């Protein structure tokens, strides 16, 4: 049930790195993957607006 | 010798009607110095330049030079009762001898919706109109603008003055003079140290040789 790697600190020293919860200790751990839905916008107005657009739809994936 | 087309159309754009008109700037410029009906009432407020006012809006380019003529109408009973044909003329010294300024430097010759008036010596009689100008130029009978003239203070008002002649300055656009089928083609550049848009001033193109 326990964490696999951990991430090593950038730092100037470091000492036995490996990581105190268990597990491998990594400089360039498994990077991070980042994942969103693109916002999609409701129907503007029909006269310009400089605003940023609050009103979406609903979504997920 | 290599010479810049002549221009041979009219701008259907003014210089100060370049912006979209239904779209605000993202500047401000400065409404309202007071609160109002006196007695110390001093604010200072600010408002976008849009649509509804153009005329404070920012622009990147200004009209051209300006040397005022005095304004002659063709109706005579308008005109003033007096003898103004040199002694109320624009002229230039040189070396302690008046030439009169004609035709000048390029102008529009009146405003639009008066057409009655004509430049005293701003335009070639053969009595030709610049009139197609007036979107990039100042009209010659009138002044280019205002400056401020003074430090406005608690104690002192703002005050301004009329800017008659104005040279060149960063930023300005301008139309040359029109070419006529009567009129001149080229004339030489003088041979000096230095010039200024050589392009001659009764029309046509200036050449070195």
């Amino acid at each position: 049930q326990g964490p696999i790697w951990a991430k090593i600190p950038h730092t100037d020293g470091n000492f036995h790195p490996s990581p105190l919860m268990g597990g491998f200790g990594m400089k360039h751990p498994p990077p991070q993957i980042l994942i969103k839905n693109t916002p999609v916008p409701a129907d503007p107005p029909t006269a310009f607006n400089k605003d940023k657009l609050n009103s979406f739809i609903t979504q997920y994936s | 010798e290599n010479v810049p087309f002549h221009s041979s159309y009219a701008h259907s754009q003014s210089l100060d009607r370049l912006m979209n008109p239904l779209i605000d700037q993202y500047l401000y410029y400065l409404s309202k110095t007071i609160n109002g009906s006196g007695q110390n009432q001093q604010t200072l407020k600010f408002s976008v330049a849009g649509p509804s006012n153009m005329a404070v809006q920012g622009r990147n380019y200004i009209p051209g030079p300006s040397y005022r003529q005095q304004r002659v109408s063709t109706t005579v009973t308008q005109n003033n009762n007096s003898e103004f044909a040199w002694p109320g003329a624009s002229s230039w010294a040189l070396n302690g001898r008046n030439s009169l300024m004609n035709p000048g430097p390029a102008m529009a010759s009146h405003k639009e919706g008066e057409d009655r008036f004509f430049p005293l010596s701003g335009s070639l009689i053969f009595i030709t109109n610049e009139e197609e100008i007036k979107t990039t130029n100042p009209v010659a009978t009138e002044s280019y603008g205002q400056v401020a003239t003074n430090h406005q203070s608690a104690q002192a008002q703002a005050q301004t003055g009329w800017v008659q002649n104005q040279g060149i300055l960063p930023g300005m656009v301008w139309q040359d003079r029109d070419v006529y089928l009567q009129g001149p083609i080229w004339a030489k550049i003088p041979h000096t140290d230095g010039n200024f848009h050589p392009s001659p001033l009764m029309g046509g193109f200036g050449m070195k040789h």
